[PDB]
C-alpha cells in the first residue's frame, strides 16, 4: 500500500518560509515551533499568527459576549464553583419567556441573551472582515469569506430574523450546551416537525452531500497521491496523469466526471447549499408556514399508514368533555 | 386570512419550492457540468471514411474558454483542443468500440496502461520565488530529515522479487511544502541513478521495501535531463513507471485476482 | 465516447474475477463481473419496488412506503406484502451495494492507482447494515429495520429518535453530528481555497501552495497542508458513520430509557451530589 | 453506564414506524417485586347488623356499611395507609369517635376522594380504580408527592443531599433535570399544567399557513410554551417509565386518529382527573395539615402521574382490589 497515504514516514525541516502581504506583515506575531507527532498526519509547524484590527476586535467582542453567558450561567447555579463545573452542560442564557413581542426585554428575562447575541453578532462580522481581508492581501479570491457569509447569515436567520419576522424575540436560541439542543426540538414541535419541510430535507441533502463529496474526494486524492495528486493548483493549470486517473475512476464508475478544479466547484456548492437551504427553510417558518406536516398534507405529499391499535378520537372533541 | 396565501390553493412556500429545484437544476446542468468539461473534451472517436462535421452539441456542452495567468509567465487557456499524437504501442483485443486494448511490447517502457503519464510541460516546477521545488538534499542544503526519522541514504532497496536493486544515495524535498516525495538510488550494475516516490516505498529501518517493480526492472525506470532538477513531465513519467508494476511487474499480476 | 486523453488507459486487466470475460466498456461505464451483478440486483431491487408498490395504495412519490414486517415474526420470512417484500428488497440492496463497491476495486487496480474510494464507499454500507441488519438481530426482529419510502423514512427515524425521549443527548449522535458539521465546513473551506487560488480575479496570477500555507497561518495559526486535508477529509467524513453506529447500536441493546438520563453518570457522581 | 440485552420491545404503531416500548428486563421485575409486595384483600365477611350510621357515632361516610364491613375497612386502611403506627395514628385509643388527631379528618376527605377517583374519573382508572395503597404504599406520607416548587429526591423516603436541599439554591437546575427525565427544558412542568386547570397543553397550530390575527407579536404564544410542553411530556414518559411512542406517532404529534393511541386519550382523562385531585381535594389540605408537611410556600404535597403510577405504564401492573372493597366506589 502506499503508507504516504496514511503518514509521512520521513518528515523533512527546512526554513521557515513567509509570503508578503499587500499589508500588516509586520503583525505577525508569535515563533514558529514544530511538533514531531503533529509532522506526522500534518505540517509539523505550529504558528505564527496574524493580529490585525478586525481580528482582535473579533476576540474582544467574541470575549464580551463569553463573559455574559458564563456569569448569567454563574448566576444560575449561585455562582457555587463545584455545582458550575458539574451541571455547565445543563446551564444556559435564556432569551424572553414572556412575550414582550419585539419590545427590549428585562435583564432578568431575555435582556442579557440579546446583549450576548448582540456581542456575538459583532464578533462575527469582525471575524468575516478577517477571513475576507486576508484573502485580498496574499492576491487570492474571496471564495471562503462568501461560504462564510452564508454560515453567517443562517445563524442570524435563527438569532434574529425569524424572531423579527414573526415578532417575538422569544423564538431565539438559547445560549448553553443542552439548552441550544433542546430549542431544536421545541422549534420543530411549534412549527409541526421539521422532517416536514423541504427546506430542511435540501439542506440535509447538501450536508449528507458534503459528507459523500468529501469522503469520494478525499479518497481520490490520497488513491493518487502516488503521482502528485495533493499538488492540485499545478494539477490544475497543467492536467498531470494524476487527474486523468482520478477522472477516468469516476467516468467509469458512474458515467461522468468533473475535473480537479471543478470537484472543487461541487464542494463548494454543496457546503454553501446547506446553509442557504436552511436559511430560506427559517424564513419561510413561522411567516408563512405554521404546520410544516400540514404544508405538506395540504398539498398531498404526507405519507399515511392503516392504524395498528385502534384509532383514537381526540377525547377533548367528545361531547361533555371537560377543558 | 393566512400569511402566504395567495389563491384557492396557491401558497408562498410552494412557489419557492419550485423556484429552489430550479435554481439547483440551472447551476448544476449549466453551471457545473460544464466546468466538467474543460478537460479531455471534445469526445473522440475513431473516423471511418468521411465525417469532420462538428456536432451543435459539441459547442453546446462546453463553456467559454478561461486563461489562467502563470505565476512565473505564461498563460493556460481551457478548454482547448489537446490531441495526443504520441503513438501508442496498443492494440485492440475484439471488434467493439468497448473492447479493451493490450500492449504490444514492453508496458513499463512504452508507457500506456496503468504505465501512461500525461503530456505536462517540460518545465521544473517552481517555488514561489522562483526557484527549482523539487530537489535533492545535496542541493537543498537548508533542509534536513526531522530527528526522529530513518535517513534512507546508504540503505538498500529491495525489489519485489526481494533482490536488491540499489543503494540509496539522496532525498528530494518539495521546498514548497517542506515534504519528501522522491528516493534516489544507485541502481545495482548500473551506471545510472533512479528515483522512485516516496509512495512505492516501504522504509523500513534497514532497507526500503519496493513491491511495485521488480530488481531487473529498476534499470529501465525513466532517466532525468537534469541530474540536480526534474520537469513536470519526468516527474509523471517517473511515477507513472513504477504504477504500471502494479499490473505489469509480473504476467500474472494483470490476471483475475481470484 | 473517449475523453482526449483516454485511450491509453483503456486496457485488459486488473479485474478481481472474471478475467476477460466481462473486461470491457459500454458507453463510458467499465462493466466487469460486479457490473454485471450490480446490474442484476438493482434490476432484480427495482422491479421488486415497482411491484410492491403497485400492490400499495397510492403511486405518488413521496407517499410510497415498503415496509419490514411486524415485530411477532421476529427474523424468520415474512408475507410478501406483510414485510416480505422489504425482506427480498434489503437482500437486493445489500447486493448492489457491495457489487458496486467490488467493482470500483477492478477500476482502480486497472487505473494503478489506490483502492482509497472503494475502501471509503464501505463505511456508507456499513452504516446500512448496522441500521437494517445488526441492530435488528440484536433487537431479535427485522421489523426494527427501516421502511423504504422517500418519507416515511423519515417518519422511522422521527420516531425512533423519540422512543429514547431525547436522541440529541445520545452521546453517539453528539459525535456523529459534530463530524458531520466539521465535514461540511472543512468541504467549503477546502473548496473556496482552491479556487481562491486558481480563480483570484481581475487579472492576477494564479497563486502557490506557500499561498495556501499562508493563508491559514494567518487566519489560524497553523497550516495542516495539501495532501493531509484530504486525509483529514476522508477522516472526518468517515467518521460521521463509525462514530454514530455506536449511538445507533446502542439504543435498545445497550441502552434502554432516555438518553439524557445517561448523563447521570456525571451528574451523580456522589462527590458533588 | 449501560444496560445489558436482551431488550423487550412492543409494537403500538404500524410496522415500520419504530413505534413501541423498550423495556429492561431486570428493571420491569425490579418494579413488578416492589409492586407485588400490594397486601391482598382481606376476607369477605357476611353483612350483618344494622348500619354503623346507628351503631357508630361519628361516620360520615362509611354510615351504610355493616360493623363487620365497616370494621374490614379500617383495617385494610390501617394496612395500606398506617401499617407500622396502627389504629392509634388516626384515633385516640380511648374514643374512637374523637376527631382530636389530623390525620382523621384527612382521612376522612381521602376516603371521599378516593370514591371520588373510582366514581368520577372511571375514563381513566376504569374498572382497575384505586385505593389508598396506590399512592400510600403503606406509608402517612405517599412517597412520590410534589410541592409548589421541584424536590429531591423524587421519593421522599430517601436521605437529600445537602445539595438536594429546596433550600440549597445551587441545586436549584438539577431538581428541576430530575423531574424532567434529566432534559434541561428551564421549566416545572407540575405548577404549570397540573396543579391547576390555567394553562393549555396544545401548542401546535391546527392549520398549514398562520392565521392572520394570531401569528404576529404579541398575539403570539411565547416559543417557551413548547418547551413547557415538551418538559411536561418528559416527565410524563418517566412518570410511567415509558416513551413518546407509547402515546404518539412522532409523524405528528398534534393529531388523533390514527396519529395516537388509545393510551393517549387515557393519559388525556389522566391530566383532568390528576388536576381535580389537586384542586379539589388535596390543595386545600393545607388547613388541615401540620406545618412540617407545607411546603415552602405553605402548599399542602399534592399528586402527579407519577404518585401512583410510580414508573410504570398501569400503577401496580393493573392489580386491583375495586370488587373487594366496593365502599372505595364506584358510588350508584
Ligand atoms: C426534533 C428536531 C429536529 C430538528 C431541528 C432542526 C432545526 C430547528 C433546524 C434544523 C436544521 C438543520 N438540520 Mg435538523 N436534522 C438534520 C440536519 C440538519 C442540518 C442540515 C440543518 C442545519 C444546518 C447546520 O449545519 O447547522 C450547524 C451549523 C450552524 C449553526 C452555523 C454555524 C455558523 C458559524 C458562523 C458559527 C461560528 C461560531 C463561533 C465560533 C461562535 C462563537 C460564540 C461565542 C462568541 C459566544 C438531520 C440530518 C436530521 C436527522 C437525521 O434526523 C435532522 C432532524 C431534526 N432536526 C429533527 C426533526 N434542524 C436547520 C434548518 O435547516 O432549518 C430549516 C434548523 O434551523
Ligand atoms: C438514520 C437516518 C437516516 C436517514 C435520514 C434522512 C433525513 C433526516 C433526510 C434524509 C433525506 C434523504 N434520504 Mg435518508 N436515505 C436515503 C435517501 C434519501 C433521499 C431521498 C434524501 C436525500 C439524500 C441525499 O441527498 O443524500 C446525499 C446524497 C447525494 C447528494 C447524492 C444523490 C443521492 C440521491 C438524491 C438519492 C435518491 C434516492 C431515491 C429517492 C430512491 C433510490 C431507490 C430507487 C432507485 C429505486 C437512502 C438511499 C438511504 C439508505 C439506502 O440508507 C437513506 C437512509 C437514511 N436516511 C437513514 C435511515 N434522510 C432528506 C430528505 O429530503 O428526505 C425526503 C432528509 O431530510
Ligand atoms: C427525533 C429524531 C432525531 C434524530 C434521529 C436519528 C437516528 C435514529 C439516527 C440518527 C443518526 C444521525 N443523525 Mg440524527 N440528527 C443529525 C445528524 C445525524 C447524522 C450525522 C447521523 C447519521 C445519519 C445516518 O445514519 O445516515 C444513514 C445513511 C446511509 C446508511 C446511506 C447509505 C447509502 C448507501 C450505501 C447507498 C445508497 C445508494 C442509493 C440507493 C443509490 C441511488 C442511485 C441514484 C442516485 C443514481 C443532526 C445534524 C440533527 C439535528 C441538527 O438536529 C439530528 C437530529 C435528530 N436525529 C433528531 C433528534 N439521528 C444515526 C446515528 O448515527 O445515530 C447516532 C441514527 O441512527
Ligand atoms: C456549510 C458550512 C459551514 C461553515 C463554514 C465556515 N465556517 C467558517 C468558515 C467557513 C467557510 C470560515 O472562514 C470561518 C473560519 O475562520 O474558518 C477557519 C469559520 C468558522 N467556523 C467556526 C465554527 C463553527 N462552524 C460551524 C458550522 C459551519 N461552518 C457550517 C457547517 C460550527 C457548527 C457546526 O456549529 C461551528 C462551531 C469558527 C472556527 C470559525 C469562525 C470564527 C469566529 O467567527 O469567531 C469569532 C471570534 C471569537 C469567538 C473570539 C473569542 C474566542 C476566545 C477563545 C475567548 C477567550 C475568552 C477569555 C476570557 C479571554 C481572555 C483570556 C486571558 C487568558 C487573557
Ligand atoms: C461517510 C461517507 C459517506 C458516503 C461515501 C460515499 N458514497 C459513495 C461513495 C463514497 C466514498 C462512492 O464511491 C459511491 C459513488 O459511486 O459516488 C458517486 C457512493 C454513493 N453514495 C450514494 C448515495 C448516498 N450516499 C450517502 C451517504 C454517504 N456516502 C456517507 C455520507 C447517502 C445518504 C447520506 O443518504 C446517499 C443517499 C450513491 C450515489 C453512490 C452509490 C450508488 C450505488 O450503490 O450504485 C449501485 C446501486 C444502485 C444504482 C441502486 C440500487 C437500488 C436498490 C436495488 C433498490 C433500492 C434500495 C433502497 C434501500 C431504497 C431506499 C429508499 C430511500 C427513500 C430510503
Ligand atoms: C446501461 C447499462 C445498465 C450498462 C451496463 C454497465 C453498468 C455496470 C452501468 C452502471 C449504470 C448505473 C447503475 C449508473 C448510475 C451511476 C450513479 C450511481 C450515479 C450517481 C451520480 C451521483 C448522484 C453522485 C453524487 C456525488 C456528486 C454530486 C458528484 C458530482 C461531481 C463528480 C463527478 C465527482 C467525482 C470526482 C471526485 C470526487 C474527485 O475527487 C475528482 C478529482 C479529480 C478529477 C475528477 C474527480 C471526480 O470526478
Ligand atoms: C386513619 C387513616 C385511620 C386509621 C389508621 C384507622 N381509622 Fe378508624 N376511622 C377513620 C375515620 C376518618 C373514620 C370515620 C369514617 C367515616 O365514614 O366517617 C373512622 C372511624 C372509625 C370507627 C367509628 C367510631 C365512631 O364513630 O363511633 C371505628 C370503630 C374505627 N374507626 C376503628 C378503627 C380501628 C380498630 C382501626 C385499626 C384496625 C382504625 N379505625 C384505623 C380513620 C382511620
Ligand atoms: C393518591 C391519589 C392518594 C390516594 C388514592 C389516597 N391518598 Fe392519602 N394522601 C395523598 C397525599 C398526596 C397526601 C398529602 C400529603 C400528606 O402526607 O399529608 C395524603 C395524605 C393522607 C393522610 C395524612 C398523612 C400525614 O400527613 O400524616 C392520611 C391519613 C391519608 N392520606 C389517608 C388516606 C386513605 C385512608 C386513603 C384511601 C381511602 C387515601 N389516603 C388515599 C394521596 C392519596
Ligand atoms: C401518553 C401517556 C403520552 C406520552 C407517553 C407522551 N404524550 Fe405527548 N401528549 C399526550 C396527551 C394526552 C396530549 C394532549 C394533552 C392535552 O391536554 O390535550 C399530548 C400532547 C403533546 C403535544 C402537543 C400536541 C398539540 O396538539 O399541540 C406534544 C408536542 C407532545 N405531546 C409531545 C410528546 C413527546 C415529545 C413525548 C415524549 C417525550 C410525549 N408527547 C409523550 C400524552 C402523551
Ligand atoms: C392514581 C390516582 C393515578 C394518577 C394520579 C394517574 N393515573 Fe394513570 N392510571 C391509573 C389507573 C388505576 C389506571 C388504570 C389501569 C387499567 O388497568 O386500566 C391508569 C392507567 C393509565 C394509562 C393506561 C395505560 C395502559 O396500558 O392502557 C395511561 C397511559 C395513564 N394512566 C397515564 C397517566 C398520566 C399521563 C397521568 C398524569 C396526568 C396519570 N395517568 C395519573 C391511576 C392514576
Ligand atoms: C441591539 C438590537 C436592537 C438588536 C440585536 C439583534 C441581534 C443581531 C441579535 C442576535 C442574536 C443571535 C445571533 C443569537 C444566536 C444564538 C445562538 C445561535 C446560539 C447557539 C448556541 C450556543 C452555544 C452552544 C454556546 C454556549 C456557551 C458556551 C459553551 C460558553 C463558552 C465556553 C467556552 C469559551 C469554552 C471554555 C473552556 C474553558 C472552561 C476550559
Ligand atoms: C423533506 C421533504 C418534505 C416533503 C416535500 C414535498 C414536496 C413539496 C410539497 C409539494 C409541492 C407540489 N405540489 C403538490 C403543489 O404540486
Ligand atoms: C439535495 C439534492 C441535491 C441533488 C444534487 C444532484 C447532483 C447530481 C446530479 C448529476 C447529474 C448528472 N448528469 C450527467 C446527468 O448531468
Ligand atoms: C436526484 C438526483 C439524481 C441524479 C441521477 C443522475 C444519474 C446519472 C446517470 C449517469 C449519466 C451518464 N452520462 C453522463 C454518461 O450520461
Ligand atoms: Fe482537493
Amino acid at each position: 500500500a502506499d503508507y504516504q497515504t496514511i503518514y509521512t514516514q520521513i518528515q523533512a525541516r527546512g526554513p521557515h518560509i513567509t509570503v508578503s502581504g499587500e499589508w500588516g506583515d509586520n503583525d505577525r506575531v508569535g515563533k514558529p515551533f514544530y511538533s514531531y507527532w503533529l509532522g506526522k498526519i500534518g505540517d509539523a509547524q505550529i504558528g505564527p499568527i496574524y493580529l490585525g484590527a478586525s481580528g482582535i476586535a473579533a476576540f474582544a467582542f467574541g470575549s464580551t459576549a463569553i463573559l455574559i453567558i458564563l456569569f448569567n450561567m454563574a448566576a444560575e447555579v449561585h455562582f457555587d464553583p463545584l455545582q458550575f463545573f458539574r451541571q455547565f452542560f445543563w446551564l444556559g442564557l435564556y432569551p424572553p419567556k414572556a412575550q414582550y413581542g419585539m419590545g427590549i426585554p428585562p435583564l432578568h428575562d431575555g435582556g442579557w441573551w440579546l446583549m450576548a447575541g448582540l456581542f456575538m453578532t459583532l464578533s462575527l462580522g469582525s471575524w468575516w472582515i478577517r477571513v475576507y481581508s486576508r484573502a485580498r492581501a496574499l492576491g487570492l479570491g474571496t471564495h471562503i469569506a462568501w461560504n462564510f457569509a452564508a454560515a453567517i447569515f443562517f445563524v442570524l436567520c435563527i438569532g434574529c430574523i425569524h424572531p423579527t419576522l414573526v415578532g417575538s424575540w422569544s423564538e431565539g436560541v438559547p445560549f448553553g450546551i443542552w439548552p441550544h439542543i433542546d430549542w431544536l426540538t421545541a422549534f420543530s414541535i411549534r412549527y409541526g416537525n421539521f422532517y416536514y419541510c423541504p427546506w430542511h430535507g435540501f439542506s440535509i441533502g447538501f450536508a449528507y452531500g458534503c459528507g459523500l463529496l468529501f469522503a469520494a474526494h478525499g479518497a481520490t486524492i490520497l488513491a493518487v497521491a502516488r503521482f502528485g495528486g495533493d499538488r492540485e493548483i499545478e494539477q490544475i493549470t497543467d492536467r498531470g496523469t494524476a487527474v486523468e486517473r482520478a477522472a477516468l475512476f469516476w467516468r467509469w464508475t458512474i458515467g461522468f466526471n468533473a475535473t480537479i478544479e471543478s470537484v472543487h466547484r461541487w464542494g463548494w456548492f454543496f457546503s454553501l447549499m446547506v446553509m442557504v437551504s436552511a436559511s430560506v427553510g427559517i424564513l419561510l417558518t413561522g411567516t408563512f408556514v405554521d404546520n410544516w406536516y400540514l404544508w405538506c398534507v395540504k398539498h398531498g405529499a404526507a405519507p399515511d399508514y392503516p392504524a395498528y391499535l385502534p384509532a383514537t378520537p381526540d377525547p377533548a372533541s367528545l361531547p361533555g368533555a371537560p377543558k | 386570512m393566512y400569511h402566504g396565501a395567495l389563491a384557492q390553493h396557491l401558497d408562498i412556500a410552494q412557489l419557492v419550492w419550485y423556484a429552489q429545484w430550479l435554481v439547483i437544476w440551472t447551476v448544476v446542468l449549466l453551471y457545473l457540468r460544464r466546468e466538467d468539461r474543460r478537460e479531455g473534451y471534445p469526445l473522440v472517436e475513431p473516423l471511418g471514411l468521411v465525417k469532420l462535421a462538428p456536432e451543435d452539441g459539441q459547442v453546446y456542452e462546453l463553456p467559454y474558454p478561461k486563461t489562467f495567468v502563470l505565476p512565473h509567465g505564461g498563460t493556460v487557456t481551457v478548454p482547448r483542443r489537446r490531441p495526443e499524437t504520441r503513438e501508442l504501442k496498443l492494440a485492440q483485443t475484439d471488434g467493439f468500440e468497448g473492447a479493451p486494448l493490450q500492449p504490444t511490447g514492453n508496458p513499463l517502457v512504452d508507457a500506456v496502461g496503468p504505465a501512461s503519464y500525461a503530456e505536462r510541460a517540460e518545465v521544473v516546477d517552481a517555488t514561489v520565488d522562483g526557484k527549482a521545488k523539487i530537489v535533492p538534499l545535496r542541493v537543498a542544503t537548508d533542509f534536513s530529515i526531522a530527528e526522529g526519522d530513518v535517513d534512507p541514504r546508504g540503505l538498500p532497496v529491495v525489489a519485489a522479487d526481494g533482490v536488491e536493486a540499489g543503494t540509496v544515495t539522496d532525498l528530494w524535498v518539495d521546498r514548497s511544502e517542506h515534504y519528501f516525495r522522491y528516493l534516489e538510488l544507485s541502481v545495482a550494475g548500473s551506471a545510472r541513478t533512479a528515483l522512485i516516490p516516496l509512495g512505492f516505498c516501504d522504509v523500513k529501518k534497514d532497507k526500503i521495501v519496493v513491491t511495485s517493480i521488480l530488481s531487473e526492472q529498476f534499470a529501465n525506470v525513466p532517466r532525468l535531463q537534469s541530474r540536480d532538477q526534474i520537469t513536470l513531465r519526468e516527474e509523471d513519467k517517473v511515477s507513472a513507471y513504477y504504477a504500471g508494476g502494479l499490473l505489469y511487474a509480473t504476467p500474472e499480476r494483470a490476471e483475475s485476482l481470484l | 465516447a473517449l475523453l482526449s486523453f483516454e485511450r491509453k488507459y483503456r486496457v485488459r486487466g486488473g479485474t478481481l474475477i472474471g478475467g476477460d470475460l466481462f473486461d470491457f466498456w459500454v458507453g463510458p461505464y467499465f462493466v466487469g463481473f460486479f457490473g454485471v451483478s450490480a446490474i442484476f440486483f438493482i434490476f432484480l431491487g427495482v422491479s421488486l419496488i415497482g411491484y410492491a408498490a403497485s400492490q400499495g395504495p397510492t403511486w405518488d412519490p413521496f407517499a410510497i412506503s415498503i415496509n419490514p414486517p411486524d415485530l411477532k415474526y421476529g427474523l424468520g420470512a415474512a408475507p410478501l406484502l406483510e414485510g416480505g417484500f422489504w425482506q427480498a428488497i434489503t437482500v437486493c440492496a445489500l447486493g448492489a451495494f457491495i457489487s458496486w463497491m467490488l467493482r470500483e476495486v477492478e477500476i482502480s487496480r486497472k487505473l494503478g492507482i489506490g483502492w482509497h474510494v472503494p475502501l471509503a464507499f464501505c463505511v456508507p454500507i456499513f452504516m446500512f447494515c448496522v441500521l437494517q441488519v445488526f441492530r435488528p438481530l440484536l433487537l431479535g426482529s427485522w421489523g426494527h429495520a427501516f421502511p423504504y419510502g422517500i418519507l416515511s423514512h423519515l417518519d422511522w427515524v422521527n420516531n425512533f429518535g423519540y422512543q429514547y425521549l431525547n436522541w440529541h443527548y445520545n452521546p453517539g449522535h453528539m459525535s456523529s453530528v459534530s463530524f458531520l458539521f466539521v465535514n461540511a465546513m472543512a468541504l467549503g473551506l477546502h473548496g473556496g481555497l482552491i479556487l481562491s487560488v486558481a480563480n483570484p480575479g481581475d487579472g492576477d496570477k494564479v497563486k502557490t501552495a506557500e499561498h495556501e500555507n499562508q493563508y491559514f497561518r494567518d487566519v489560524v495559526g497553523y497550516s495542516i497542508g495539501a495532501l493531509s486535508i484530504h486525509r483529514l477529509g476522508l477522516f472526518l467524513a468517515s467518521n460521521i458513520f463509525l462514530t454514530g453506529a455506536f449511538g445507533t447500536i446502542a439504543s435498545g441493546p445497550f441502552w434502554t430509557r432516555g438518553w439524557p438520563e445517561w448523563w447521570g453518570w456525571w451528574l451523580d457522581i456522589p462527590f458533588w451530589s | 453506564c449501560f444496560e445489558p440485552p436482551p431488550a423487550t420491545t412492543t409494537q403500538t404503531g404500524f410496522r415500520g414506524l419504530s413505534m413501541g416500548e423498550v423495556l429492561h428486563p431486570a428493571t420491569v421485575k425490579a418494579k413488578k417485586e416492589r409492586d407485588a409486595q400490594y397486601p391482598p384483600a382481606l376476607a369477605a365477611v357476611k353483612a350483618e347488623g344494622p348500619p354503623v350510621s346507628q351503631v357508630y357515632k361519628n361516620v360520615k361516610v362509611l354510615g351504610n356499611l355493616t360493623e363487620a364491613e365497616f370494621l374490614r375497612t379500617m383495617t385494610a386502611i390501617t394496612e395500606w395507609v398506617s401499617p407500622q403506627e396502627g389504629c392509634t395514628y388516626c384515633h385516640d385509643e380511648n374514643n374512637l369517635a374523637s376527631e382530636a388527631k389530623y390525620p382523621y379528618v384527612v382521612a376522612r376527605r381521602m376516603l371521599e376522594m378516593t370514591r371520588a377517583i373510582n366514581t368520577n374519573w372511571t375514563q381513566h382508572v376504569a374498572q382497575t380504580g384505586v385505593t389508598c395503597y396506590t399512592c400510600h404504599r403503606g406509608t402517612p406520607l405517599p412517597p412520590y408527592v410534589r410541592y409548589l416548587e421541584p424536590t429531591l429526591p423524587l421519593n421522599n423516603r430517601e436521605t437529600p443531599t445537602h445539595v438536594e436541599r429546596v433550600e440549597t439554591r445551587s441545586g436549584y437546575v438539577v431538581r428541576l433535570a430530575k423531574y424532567t427525565a434529566y432534559s434541561a427544558l428551564n421549566y416545572d412542568p407540575f405548577t404549570m399544567f397540573l396543579a391547576n386547570d390555567k394553562r393549555q397543553v396544545r401548542v401546535v397550530p391546527q392549520t398549514a399557513l398562520p392565521l392572520v390575527g394570531v401569528s404576529r407579536g404579541k398575539e403570539r404564544r411565547p416559543l417557551s410554551d413548547a418547551y413547557a410542553t415538551f418538559a411536561l411530556m418528559m416527565s410524563i414518559s418517566d412518570s410511567l417509565g415509558t416513551n413518546c411512542t407509547f402515546c404518539h406517532n412522532a409523524q405528528t404529534f398534534e393529531s388523533w386518529g390514527k396519529k395516537s393511541t388509545p393510551q393517549r386519550a387515557i393519559a388525556w382523562w389522566g391530566i383532568r382527573m390528576v388536576r381535580d385531585l389537586n384542586m379539589n381535594y388535596l390543595a386545600p389540605l393545607n388547613a388541615s395539615l401540620p406545618a412540617s408537611r407545607l411546603g415552602r410556600q405553605g402548599e399542602a404535597p399534592q399528586a402527579d402521574c407519577r404518585t401512583c403510577h410510580q414508573g410504570v405504564t398501569k400503577p401496580l401492573f393493573g392489580a386491583s382490589r375495586l370488587k373487594d372493597y366496593p365502599e372505595l366506589g364506584p358510588i350508584k
